[PDB]
């Protein structure tokens, strides 16, 4: 029904290893060159990667911002609503960007911002020259 | 098994059922009720157990009747027939017994019997044993033909047949509590021993051998399910099929290290496209420090929008952040995952030189069970006599063999030096004709009512023939000569004044250098009680070293055994013998095999009687004349000394039959 455990055996591979008379010497040599021709494709590439994690050497230490613990506030200090018009002009609906750069106001104050001074800081025209972008 | 059923099992008979044999003389029995039928078949069991448990004397009608019980005794012509088809077919009384009723007078019919080896020897018994007139005609100076043995002062070594293989259903068995043969067991264990002189350690030794076997049930289904049987019009042999397997075993663990790097790569370049984006973000990264620190160092107070500026790109860098840490991240898995795949890689190779050098003993060891080069055997059929094995363990034939065939020519009419060279067989009977080997000039003539023929198949395949039949065998059997396989094997005979090897051991291996050499010397036996090692030459080497003088043969013997012993513990040798069974014109070689082409079926062939055309035309179908016996004619039991002693009771059998008649058939 099936092979012993540990010998392999298909119909289409027994018909090619008996086609002719070297079919059988054949066949082992294309693999033996298949075999070394990807051995040599792999040092290519591990030599590659070598060099390129050379570059990447130090990391991004000398890049990295200390950490800003601040206290949400519920106020809309003038400049807080400065930065925020701006924020948009640049970040589009980012919520998120946009709190973040204004330091100390969650995702959503940001929300209702929009919903409020809507009128006065015509974000309309501020999201739709977002947009032409 | 035991009680009645292990008589039926022990005479190579189902015990619960009928066989085709006694379909044909009890038609009546088979064809009736199922009730008479189990009388039938105890009657049967019944006589075997009794003749088996006392095969030294003659078991006769009364005698039987005597033992038997009601129901089964009831029954007297019942009983009557089955013991005399029991007698007829050498079921029971066979071999050497003590007659009760001393022979019948004067004799019946007259038959010349080809060769006094054990197929003939056992025959004639029977036949002289019927009554009939017997004359055995040997072309040798002695019995026994395959069956040699070596004698000189108390060295004692066969040369030819040596092992009882099993008592489990052996006719053998029966013959050794007539004679005393001194069958002693033979242990299994055989350590091989390296070119080099050494033990292959049981770590190998277990790996090879098992791969072996594992490479054999592969060639069975490549047979049996692949169906790969033909190949470009000829047969595929064994030995064909191993290499396209160990081929395909080659095959795949070269297509298994190939996907295995296949993967490597796929992974190791996932990695580089990771590194190549992560290069790239350190390098907005860096710049956009810059731009944020000149940002920072513009000092305030600031109007608005460089106040955002700040922010902004304080923002946007650690969002860059964010992300040149999250690809740290699965550049680090990718890292070990590649650790990983390239720290269990796939093997190396299929079968390294050490390894190919000792799988090739175990197929010389085949190659010698076999006689024959294993690209000689038939794949589909080269084991088709598996299914019939004794069971028990192997035996040496301690006294040396000859003392069956000496025992069994015990009064007999046999020429001996009498060598057959025509045999003519006509509708009103044959005549043989013989010269004297000593002087050939010297002719015999020899009349007969029927020729039983036991002469080797390799006399049979001589060309041109040692013996001329008139007329010539009709093609059917002819293209059966041809189609069986008539192989070799030779041995090699070391007898010494000291004991230097293990005692305990019966067996040890010797590994040849190449593939083309595994038969030579590579195996040898302690067997006997003298100091005397046997060694085998099997295979392609067989043939070529019967070309070779005796002493550079016991050179190369020493030469290995010092090798595995100690180049000092190894002496000369006080006696020593070599077989040349291929070159011995009474034999032609060893025994037969199935070779590629041939089938099971062609011993049938071998067996099948020769009935001669009619005299007169238009005078009735006559008698058949001409009959064969021998290793070569008994499908179930091929190339052994119980299958030669049954096909010889078979014959003796059917000539009966023919010539005396069947009392027993209503
Ligand atoms: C060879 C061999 C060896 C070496 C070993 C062995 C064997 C073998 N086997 C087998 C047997 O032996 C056989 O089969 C038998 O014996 C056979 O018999 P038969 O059939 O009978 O035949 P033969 O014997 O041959 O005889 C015949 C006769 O004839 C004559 N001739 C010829 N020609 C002629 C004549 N005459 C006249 N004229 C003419 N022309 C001759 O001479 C003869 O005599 C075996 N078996 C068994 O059983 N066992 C054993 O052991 C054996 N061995 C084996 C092998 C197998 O495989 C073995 C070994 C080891 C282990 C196991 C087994």
């Amino acid at each position: 029904r099936k092979p012993p455990k540990g010998m392999f055996l298909s119909q289409e591979d027994v018909e090619a290893v008996s086609a002719n008379a070297t079919a059988a010497t054949t066949v082992l040599r294309q693999l033996d060159m298949e075999l070394v021709s990807v051995k040599r494709q792999i040092q290519n590439i591990k030599q590659t990667n070598s060099a390129l994690k050379e570059k990447l050497d130090g990391g991004i230490e000398p890049y990295r911002l200390p950490e800003v613990i601040q206290k949400c506030n519920a106020r809309w200090t003038t400049e807080e609503q400065l930065l925020a018009v701006q924020a948009i002009r640049k970040y589009g609906r980012d919520f998120q960007a946009i709190s973040d750069v204004i330091g100390n106001k969650s995702v959503v104050q940001v929300k209702n911002f929009f919903v409020n001074y809507r009128r006065r800081f015509n974000i309309d025209e501020v999201l739709q020259e977002w947009e032409a972008e | 098994p035991s009680g009645v059923e292990g008589a039926a099992f022990q005479s190579r008979l189902p015990h619960d059922r009928m066989t085709s044999q006694e379909a044909a003389c009890f038609p009546d029995i088979i064809s009736g009720p199922q009730q008479t039928q189990k009388v039938f078949l105890f009657i049967r069991n019944r006589t075997l157990q009794l003749w088996l448990d006392n095969p030294k004397i003659q078991l006769t009608f009364e005698a039987t009747l005597q033992q038997l019980e009601a129901p089964y005794n009831s029954d007297t012509v019942l009983v009557h027939r089955v013991h005399s088809y029991l007698e007829r077919h050498g079921l029971i009384n066979f071999g050497i017994y003590k007659r009760i009723k001393p022979l019948p007078t004067k004799k019946t019919g007259k038959v010349i019997i080809i060769g006094s080896g054990v197929s003939g020897l056992a025959a004639a018994r029977q036949l002289q044993s019927f009554g009939m007139d017997v004359t055995l005609l040997e072309a040798r100076d002695r019995v026994g033909g395959r069956v040699a043995t070596f004698r000189k002062g108390n060295y004692v070594a066969d040369l030819g047949a040596m092992v009882v293989t099993g008592l489990g259903g052996n006719p053998m068995a029966v013959v050794s509590k007539q004679v005393n043969m001194e069958l002693a067991k033979i242990k299994q264990k055989c350590p091989l021993y390296e070119a080099n002189g050494q033990a292959v350690p049981k770590e190998k030794d277990e790996m090879v051998e098992q791969e072996f076997n594992r490479l054999l049930e592969a060639t069975s289904y490549l047979s049996h399910q692949l169906d790969f049987n033909v190949l470009n019009n000829k047969p595929v042999s064994l030995g064909q099929a191993l290499e396209v397997v160990i081929q395909l075993q080659e095959k795949h663990v070269k297509d298994e290290q190939i996907e295995h790097w296949k993967k490597i790569v796929k992974t190791q370049e996932e990695l580089k496209e990771l590194l190549n984006k992560m290069v790239n973000l350190k390098e907005k990264i860096k710049e956009l420090h810059q731009q944020y620190k000149e940002a920072s160092e513009v000092k305030p107070p600031r109007d608005i929008t460089a106040e955002f500026l700040v922010k902004s790109k304080h923002r946007d860098l650690t969002a860059l952040c964010k992300e040149y840490d999250e690809l740290a991240e699965t550049q680090g898995k990718l890292e070990e995952k590649l650790q990983e795949l390239e720290a269990n890689p796939p093997s190396d190779v299929y079968l390294s030189s050490r390894d190919r050098q000792i799988l090739d003993w175990h197929f010389a060891n085949l190659e010698f069970a076999n006689a024959t080069p294993l690209s000689t055997l038939s794949l589909k059929h080269w084991d088709q006599d598996d299914d019939f094995e004794f069971t028990g363990s192997h035996l040496t034939v301690r006294n040396g063999y000859s003392c069956v065939p000496v025992a069994l020519a015990e009064g007999l009419d046999i020429k001996l030096n009498t060598a057959v060279r025509q045999v003519r067989y006509t509708a009103s009977g044959c005549e043989v004709i013989a010269v004297n080997t000593r002087s050939t000039s010297q002719t015999f003539i020899y009349k007969c009512d029927a020729v039983l023929c036991t002469l080797p198949l390799g006399v049979l395949k001589q060309q041109p023939p040692a013996v001329q039949f008139v007329p010539p065998l009709p093609e059917w059997k002819t293209s059966a000569v041809q189609r069986m396989g008539f192989g070799n094997l030779n041995k090699v005979v070391l007898c010494f004044d000291r004991v230097f090897w293990d005692p305990s051991v019966n067996l040890f291996g010797h590994v040849g250098s190449t593939t083309a050499s595994r038969g030579e010397l590579f195996l040898f036996w302690n067997l006997y009680k003298a100091p005397i090692l046997l060694a085998l030459v099997a295979g392609e080497a067989a043939g070529i070293m019967e070309n070779i003088s005796d002493d550079v043969i016991v050179g190369r013997c020493l030469a290995i055994l010092k090798g595995i012993f100690g180049s000092s513990a190894v002496p000369q040798p006080k006696e020593t013998v070599v077989s040349r069974w291929r070159a011995d014109p009474w034999a032609r070689g060893s025994y037969s095999y199935v070779a590629a082409g041939s089938s099971g079926n062609d011993y049938d062939l071998m067996a099948q009687p020769i009935t001669p055309g009619p005299s007169i035309p238009g005078a009735p179908q006559p008698i058949p004349r001409l009959f064969f016996a021998g290793e070569h004619t008994i499908r179930n039991y091929p190339a052994t000394v119980h299958g030669a002693l049954l096909s010889g009771l078979r014959e003796a059998g059917r000539i009966a039959d023919q010539f005396l008649g069947a009392m027993y058939t209503l």
